[PDB]
């Protein structure tokens, strides 16, 4: 019985050390989250003309695949785990959307081991920002320079949108190709302004004034707004990571607690049972010695 | 019987004061027979014997919600069912604190009224679904 | 196409792991082997130079 | 051989349960979570209803034949049935019953979706 | 009885009361049943506690300290003491360091008369 109680004691100490370690992770992530939440007050304003430029009606997939030749899907994953279902849900969405003409350039280490085992050939590489220095416009420029290795016809930038501390949903930016964007710009600048989808904005004057703009400046307009889109995606996934890690750490601490209470109950149970066992042993050996005493008179002469 | 867990302590006093050979968890070893003599007397008698009845609702005190105690298993090994009340649900406002998963009636389906039998089948399906749908999400 | 999970069966991939070996010390061993290989390569260069 | 492979899979699943209960399934490699889903399907499949327990399981009892038991576990071992969900294996006998239960569950889930659509439209 | 009035009975740790009776039972030669507590734990404790009851002629309330050995509630001495208790005034150094005095932590405390069948409905 000594081995059992020693084992349970070692498991108790292991769970306690594991608990304080996870608590330390929680404190670090809390510091980073309290930094990054300052962005939440200030976001939701920079991409509005980008929307107006790049957004289109919801195009069904199966027509986009036949229309296109080499799509692109950029999943923005994390550098380290204990996040939750963000990475797994991104992978699930892509294996839901998997089609013969795709190519995946990701962002994060966790897109490196997972996707390559699900997507053998479509997955190409990834991009890694060691988050010592906050993301930048030139990080998104790096990502654009990586995406442009392909002659892609559409780029679906997947990311996690931080609706709240308990709400980190998925989100997509469907970026067109430059030549296709320019052709659609002309074809929609000619005709009158009529929205074809609720929630979408008319931008015919913008699609004329861009025609007033020279060619190199329009290419710069496209690249600049796509860069801002990528940057908003990276920032939102950073915040979503740091917000979902807290949830996926407090639940770990709850599980660790429960394991610790079970370990404590079993340790104390084994302790008491061992005490009773040693007691009954001693009383048994003593009782046997008492039983080995005769009741005979053993009479002898006293004179 | 409120409660058989204390009857066993009294018999443990009687035995250890007589220096009888103890057993698991300090009990002599005949405490199973002690409760079985009592619980087997509770029966539904045959029409040959009057078709009478003697129901028994014994009570037993667990420790930190541990059904793996000696007396608890000794009584579950005798009784025709189990009603497991949980301190967690009791402190959580649910009163009676019956845990349906850890509870069962091995025989009462034959006695249950049909009007109650149908409602019980429906609620059993509903709660078997509810126990899973509540845990599978884990606040996801 | 989904995944090449390892196993005991030939269509499955190699399972080079050993149940006897512990997983707790694995990261320390990985770091140690990486550092040792880097030092050995640097010694190769330093011996030639 | 099927039995030995099943036992090996469950052994690995027992070792992985120590991590699953603490961290979660998401922190496992893709191979490990596939092994987990498969061993969960195996364990759920091992349950079957009996005619004696009809009062409790609320299901008619099955008599799974020996020859049909090995082919089912082997198909579940070779990855021949991974699109089936996990709960389809719970309290059934034979892979044919598993596919019937999966059809029932898919039909019910769809029907719930169309019902929710009708309610939202009428709402 | 004679004066016809309520009484408080303050008891330093009942753990030591149980320990003394256990030592007596051991010296008398009686087999320790469990961890080392006397077989007559419940009887010897009830012979005291049952005297601590309300009466037509008066009442004896008793406030009793309890040392839990190794913070295990399942130990037989706490396990038997708790069965007789009706309320728990838990105290905490946390609230005391926060300036609160008396240092009661109401959430982890509890009572048995918290029922409208006993007290008025508004209090409950
Ligand atoms: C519904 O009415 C209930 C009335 O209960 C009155 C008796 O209260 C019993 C108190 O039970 C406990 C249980 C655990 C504990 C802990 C574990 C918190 C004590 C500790 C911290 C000293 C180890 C304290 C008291």
């Amino acid at each position: 019985g000594g081995g059992t109680i020693r084992f349970w004691r070692e498991k108790l100490e292991g769970y306690k050390k594991y608990h304080q370690i996870v608590k330390t992770i929680k404190m670090v992530t809390l510091a980073k989250y309290r930094q990054t939440v300052v962005r939440t007050r200030v976001r939701d304003q920079t991409l509005r003309y980008t929307r107006k430029a790049l957004d289109a009606k919801t195009q069904d997939d199966q027509e986009v695949i036949e229309k296109s030749e080499c799509l692109l899907y950029v999943p923005i994953t994390t550098n380290r785990g204990s996040c939750g279902a963000l990475n797994t849900n991104m992978v699930r969405y892509l294996q839901e959307v998997e089609n013969p003409k795709m190519t995946i350039i990701s962002v994060g280490k966790k897109a490196l081991d997972a996707m390559t085992k699900v997507f053998q050939d479509t997955y190409r590489r990834t991009i890694l920002n060691d988050m010592k220095q906050a993301m930048s416009f030139q990080f998104a420029a790096y990502v654009l320079e990586h995406m442009n290795t392909v002659p892609w016809d559409r780029a679906q930038i997947v990311y996690n949108r931080y609706h709240g501390a308990a709400s980190q949903k998925l989100a997509i930016f469907n970026l067109p190709k430059f030549e296709d964007w320019k052709q659609k710009l002309e074809e929609d600048s000619a005709g009158d302004g009529k929205i074809e989808e609720d929630g979408l904005l008319q931008s015919l004057p913008m699609k004329t004034a861009l025609g007033e703009l020279e060619e190199t400046a329009v290419e710069d307009f496209y690249n600049f707004h796509s860069c801002l889109a990528v940057l908003n995606a990276v920032s939102e996934n950073e915040l979503s990571e740091y917000a979902a890690r807290i949830v996926a750490v407090e639940n770990q601490l709850g599980n660790i607690t429960g394991l610790m209470q079970l370990a404590d109950y079993t340790y104390n149970k084994t302790r008491k049972e061992l005490i009773t066992a040693e007691l009954l042993e001693i009383i048994g050996t003593m009782t046997a010695m008492h039983a080995g005493k005769k009741v005979g008179l053993k009479k002898t002469e006293f004179w | 019987y409120d409660d058989l867990s204390k009857q066993a302590v009294s018999y443990r006093q009687i035995s250890l004061l007589l220096r009888r050979p103890p057993g698991r968890e300090a009990y002599p070893g005949d405490v199973f027979y002690l409760h079985s003599r009592l619980l087997e007397r509770s029966a539904m008698m045959s029409p040959q014997k009057g078709s009478g009845s003697l129901t028994s609702l014994p009570i037993v005190e667990t420790l930190s919600n541990d059904v793996t105690a000696y007396i608890v298993t000794n009584v579950i090994s005798i009784t025709d069912g189990q009603i497991y009340l949980d301190a967690k649900l009791f402190t959580g406002g649910q009163r009676p604190a019956v845990n349906i998963g850890l509870s069962v009636s091995r025989v009462g389906s034959s006695a249950q009224n049909k009007a109650m039998k149908k409602v019980g089948g429906a609620l059993k399906m509903l709660m078997g679904e509810y126990r899973k749908m509540a845990g599978e999400q884990t606040s996801g | 196409n989904k995944v090449k999970v390892p196993g005991r069966k030939p269509q499955d991939e190699e399972d080079l792991t050993w149940a006897e070996a512990d997983r707790k010390l694995t990261p320390e061993e990985r770091y140690a082997r990486d550092k040792q290989m880097a030092l050995l390569d640097k010694m190769t260069s330093q011996v030639e130079e | 051989n099927v039995a030995m492979d099943i036992v090996e899979m469950l052994t690995k699943y027992k070792e992985l349960q120590d991590i699953i209960a603490v961290l979660g399934i998401d922190e496992l490699s893709e191979e490990d979570k596939l092994i987990v889903d498969r061993a969960r399907k195996v364990a759920k499949f091992m349950s079957q209803p009996f005619a004696v327990a009809e009062v409790f399981t609320g299901m008619k009892g099955y008599y799974v034949q020996l020859e049909d038991c090995v082919s089912d576990f082997g198909s579940l071992l070779m990855g021949q049935c991974d699109n089936i969900p996990e709960m389809a294996f719970y309290m059934v006998g034979g892979l044919d019953s598993v596919k019937e239960k999966a059809a029932k569950m898919a039909a019910e889930a769809a029907a719930m979706r169309e019902r929710a659509r009708k309610a939202a439209e009428a709402k | 009885d004679e004066a016809g009035q309520d009484v408080l009975l303050f008891v330093d740790n009942v753990f030591r009361f149980t320990q003394a009776n256990s030592e007596v039972s051991a010296l008398l030669g009686r087999i320790p049943a469990a961890v080392g507590y006397q077989p007559t734990l419940a009887e010897d404790l009830g012979m005291l506690q049952e005297r601590i009851t309300s009466t037509v002629k008066g009442s004896i309330t008793s406030v009793q300290a309890v040392y839990v050995p190794a913070d295990d509630i399942t130990d037989p001495a706490p396990a038997t003491t708790f069965s007789h208790l009706d309320a728990t005034t838990v105290l905490s150094r946390s609230v005391a360091e926060a300036g609160i005095y008396p240092a009661v932590e109401p959430l982890e405390c509890a009572s048995r008369i918290m029922d409208p069948d006993a007290i008025d409905v508004n209090h409950y």
